[PDB]
RNA sequence: GCCCUCGGCCGAUCGAAAGGGAGUCGGGUUCAGAUCCCCGAAUCCGGAGUGGCGGAGAUGGGCGCCGCGAGGCGUCCAGUGCGGUAACGCGACCGAUCCCGGAGAAGCCGGCGGGAGCCCCGGGGAGAGUUCUCUUUUCUUUGUGAAGGGCAGGGCGCCCUGGAAUGGGUUCGCCCCGAGAGAGGGGCCCGUGCCUUGGAAAGCGUCGCGGUUCCGGCGGCGUCCGGUGAGCUCUCGCUGGCCCUUGAAAAUCCGGGGGAGAGGGUGUAAAUCUCGCGCCGGGCCGUACCCAUAUCCGCAGCAGGUCUCCAAGGUGAACAGCCUCUGGCAUGUUGGAACAAUGUAGGUAAGGGAAGUCGGCAAGCCGGAUCCGUAACUUCGGGAUAAGGAUUGGCUCUAAGGGCUGGGUCGGUCGCGGCCGGCGCCUAGCAGCCGACUUAGAACUGGUGCGGA
RNA sequence: GUGAACUAUGCCUGGGCAGGGCGAAGCCAGAGGAAACUCUGGUGGAGGUCCGUAGCGGUCCUGACGUGCAAAUCGGUCGUC
């Protein structure tokens, strides 16, 4: 349902990696109750040097997309700058905290 | 408020004595002509755009047509 | 109350207008003999009657 | 979580209640829910015709 | 002004900031006021002689001609509306004294049903919280006033056809029927629900842009889709029960009976109008705040007293108790340091078990629920939870208890679908889908713990 | 002469009172009898009915306090609901 999640920002100033976080998505997707082969081929991920779509099949959800990305944030360390708000309808846009 | 159903009521109750205003609203699906009189403020809705301008068009001088925007 | 009666408005208006202080040069007055208002009254202690 | 498993049937037990099993569940509603379901049964069979009007009757009054 | 005609309010007046009593709501705004100010939507009552504009009343028939005819000419006669078998309906749709009725205007209790609000469940957003591991997660938020119009829904001893025993409809209970059942078709009332006008322009939630020392700034996006229920609280309705108890009055407003009267001579008419729109007005007094472990009374910031409304989540029978959210607070007119006696309040106690004491005072025992089982006596109702006994956790299952749809033999042809029929036999019903809370049974399991507070 | 602002009682007009137990009349069905009827299971929801909230009251501790918080209060326990 193409949820662009896009992140310019913080791969710009070199701050995080946007294959391994496709990476990061590709495992730790859920598709049924389902980690890992995207449901068996019925979601793909391709990432576009900037930003990553997830095309898709299935009633996945971008409120799912939104708790992934925390969770990523939360992980490797970066969810005291960096904020995922939705820029538009069906995407969502990391933010630097205000300056 | 009432809700007028057609053209020739809204005209003649447009260029009543009484008719202080009008006002057309644009909204997405349609658009509506709210002409304030003394005791209601009435209003026809109408789905056609050319239509709508061509009401706008043939609506009486004299009165206030102001857009909503 | 909040629902009064004219003339009871009219009284209590009398009465808070006249619980005021004694102004200043009253004392500079020729022989005066009074130092303060005596009868100042204050709501939690002393009620109106009324 | 704790609904789930009363759902399931967990915590109901015997030493978990309380009140009265017509405190729990009236007799009163429990006669009244199968009261309006079998004449609702009793009505749609008069209507396709599987019972009469006699046969209807009788089984009403059972 | 006089005269005639007609006439019981037959008794002044006061008496309710909880009774009766037309008609205002939404948003915004203050240091403190707002249903009262501002903005926007309404509404009630009163007034209109010269009547302010529409619409209704109300404008049709007969006969002689002319005119191809349409249509004109003159004459004569109607006209205080019309529709439906009906219940009744439609936008108005004359009418006095007088009379009759209604509304205002009726208790308490029970049980059900409808509607809302709240609570609950499943998804979609937006923003937060957690992320050592897990969590498609947890929390918050996810509007549409009054007044019109339309439609659901609810109610009706309202109407018409027809004639019912092999009696039948029907409620949780009842109850109903030749004084008219069931069935079929209508009508009315209520409509606080939904849609629409109001209305998105406002409100709210987020994401931004610039500073009028503080703009009802400006913009974007959104404000979505469903499901449950003996839930609670209001409200509306139906139907019962109780009473040697039968549960106000009056202002006020309406309908009807009757028809004294009034309106015009067929005109582009009148009297009249509870129809629509328009025009003007609504004075006087109250309105801040407290409303009580500090604004009231008790001599006080006094553990006392003092009438109400609203009421979340969990456990649970529960408005019980206990914990939590919204909101509120600072421990009740001070603090610090020690932890003696005596106290006040609360516990525990070996072995005995009322020997204590006037006296089992005080404390303790018992306690919920489920399954058994219950004596004497009796006014036959009770006694009665008599007495007495067993069980109770956690976890994993198994049964039982419901609601929706569709069951169609073949184009015999066309209006990959439709009209009539040769064409066919779930008829012990099946097939699919949705959804609750219970109850019973079993297994396993624990230091025998389990109404664990 | 002044008081029913407390209290006593009558009247008028308002407001209020969880959750449970027992299970009266009326009613439905099944079974037994020649009748009269009888038995069983439900339904129903009566009562100056019972347990028990709010409310109203005030038993006992002869508890606290007794130059009090209070010129009659407080706590537990209680009565009724
Ligand atoms: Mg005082
Ligand atoms: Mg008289
Ligand atoms: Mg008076
Ligand atoms: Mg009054
Ligand atoms: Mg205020
Ligand atoms: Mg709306
Ligand atoms: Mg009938
Ligand atoms: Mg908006
Ligand atoms: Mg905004
Ligand atoms: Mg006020
Ligand atoms: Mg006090
Ligand atoms: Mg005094
Ligand atoms: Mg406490
Ligand atoms: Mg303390
Ligand atoms: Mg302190
Ligand atoms: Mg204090
Ligand atoms: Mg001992
Ligand atoms: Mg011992
Ligand atoms: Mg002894
Ligand atoms: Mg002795
Ligand atoms: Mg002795
Ligand atoms: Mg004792
Ligand atoms: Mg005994
Ligand atoms: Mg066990
Ligand atoms: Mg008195
Ligand atoms: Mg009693
Ligand atoms: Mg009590
Ligand atoms: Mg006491
Ligand atoms: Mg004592
Ligand atoms: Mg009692």
């Amino acid at each position: 349902l193409k949820f662009t999640l896009d992140c310019t920002h913080p791969v710009e100033d070199g701050i995080m990696d946007a294959a391994n976080f496709e990476q990061f998505l590709q495992e730790r997707i859920k598709v049924n109750g389902k980690a890992g082969n995207l449901g068996g081929g019925v979601v793909t991920i391709e990432r576009s040097k900037s930003k990553i779509t997830v095309t898709s099949e299935v009633p996945f959800s971008k409120r799912y997309l939104k708790y992934l990305t925390k969770k990523y944030l939360k992980k490797n360390n970066l969810r005291d700058w960096l904020r995922v708000v939705a820029n538009s309808k069906e995407s969502y846009e990391l933010r630097y905290f205000q300056i | 408020p009432r809700k007028i159903e057609e053209i020739k009521d809204f005209l003649l109750t447009a260029r009543r004595k009484d008719a202080k205003s009008v006002k057309i609203k644009k909204n997405k699906d349609n658009v509506k002509f709210k002409v304030r009189c003394s005791r209601y403020l009435y209003t026809l809705v109408i789905t056609d755009k050319e239509k709508a301008e061509k009401l706008k068009q043939s609506l009486p001088p004299g009165l206030a047509v102001k857009e909503l925007k | 109350s909040s629902h009064k009666t004219f003339r009871i408005k009219r009284f209590l208006a009398k009465k808070q207008k006249q619980n005021r202080p004694i102004p200043q040069w009253i004392r500079m007055k020729t022989g005066n003999k009074i130092r303060y208002n005596s009868k100042r009254r204050h709501w939690r202690r002393t009620k109106l009657g009324l | 979580k704790n609904t789930l498993a009363r759902r399931k049937g967990r915590h109901m037990g015997i030493g978990k209640r309380k009140g009265t099993a017509n405190a729990r569940m009236p007799e009163k509603v429990t006669w009244m829910r199968r009261m309006r379901i079998l004449r609702r049964l009793l009505r749609r069979y008069r209507e396709s015709k599987k019972i009469d009007r006699h046969m209807y009757h009788s089984l009403y009054l059972k």
